[PDB]
């Protein structure tokens, strides 16, 4: 998202528009009160921004990096903007490249047939690293199976591909308006 | 490669103009409902006593 | 006249004061709606439909 290869005004629009892009996004996300947020969506409005963090990361370097120092029960746009403003700045939580997600479906699938069982990626989900609620592996069934009720295993090939595509049109979608802002006089 | 200064980066006031139109018309379509919702307990209370 | 419009007077005042009590709250409505949020504002008014 933000190219820090660019000229001082260049830095700035992006910065500026990294801030309005957190406005717009905690606007949409607010429920009752202007200007708060719950904290659980905040990765949500991340991922609605691009950024993949960790759940153990978004816990340790997000919140207490924004939360107050009373503790808030939600979050506002005070400390929402500029932390992700700093991170698209850096990068911090930019999700690897697909050639990860490819490396890491063959290590699951160490025949190399080209599929995984649906029984052992639930099992990985559910066992290893941050685990899935129930309800979501079985969204992550049906979309990697292509919502295939009766489906027992899952071509990750196809899955990964309609993943990238799919990445590629939300960040187009985010993306634009990345540009224009300036500076008012 | 002329991307970002008087060529290709201007899709931030895009979308932003977008949305200053999406709270413009939000704060319209608001009034118009509450208007909405006059007509609606005008009708009401006539329907009612009529009834 | 002794229960028939008796009764027909008890139902008329108490049907006034819903009648005062829900334009109050649809004034309350109209007061407390800065949630502008066009979707869940248009669900809860055609629930109070």
């Amino acid at each position: 998202m933000y190219d820090p290869n660019t000229s001082q005004t260049e830095k700035q629009k992006q910065e500026e528009f990294l801030k309005l892009k957190i406005q717009e996004a905690f606007n949409l996300f607010v429920k009752d009160k202007k200007g708060i947020v719950d904290k659980r969506e905040i990765p949500y409005i991340m991922r609605y921004l691009g950024q993949f963090p960790s759940e153990a990361q978004v816990r340790d370097a997000i919140l207490p990096e924004i939360e107050e120092d009373e503790p808030s029960e939600f979050i506002k746009y005070s400390k929402f903007e500029p932390y992700m403003l700093k991170v698209l700045k850096e990068r911090e939580y930019e999700p690897d490249d697909p050639e990860a997600l490819l490396a890491a479906f063959k290590l699951l699938d160490q025949e190399g047939k080209g599929y995984i069982e649906i029984d052992m990626m639930k099992t990985f989900l559910e066992k290893q690293g941050i685990e899935f609620r129930e309800q979501e592996t079985k969204s992550f069934i049906e979309f990697a199976t292509n919502k295939d009720p009766n489906a027992t295993v899952i071509y990750y090939e196809d899955y990964i591909s309609r993943l990238q595509a799919f990445t590629d049109k939300h960040i187009e979608s985010v993306m634009k308006g990345y540009n224009n802002f300036q500076v008012k006089k | 490669a002329r991307i970002k200064d008087e060529q290709k980066v201007v899709t931030f006031n895009k979308k932003k103009l977008i949305t200053y139109w999406r709270k413009i018309m939000r704060i319209a379509k608001t009034e118009q409902l509450k208007n909405e919702i006059d007509i609606y307990s005008q009708n009401n209370q006539r329907e009612l006593d009529s009834k | 006249e002794r229960r028939r419009r008796e009764r027909y007077a008890e139902i008329q005042q108490e049907a006034i004061a819903s009648g005062k009590k829900n334009a109050a709250l649809e004034m309350k409505w109209a007061e407390l709606k800065e949630l502008d949020e066009c979707e869940e504002l248009n669900r809860e008014m055609q629930d109070q439909q």
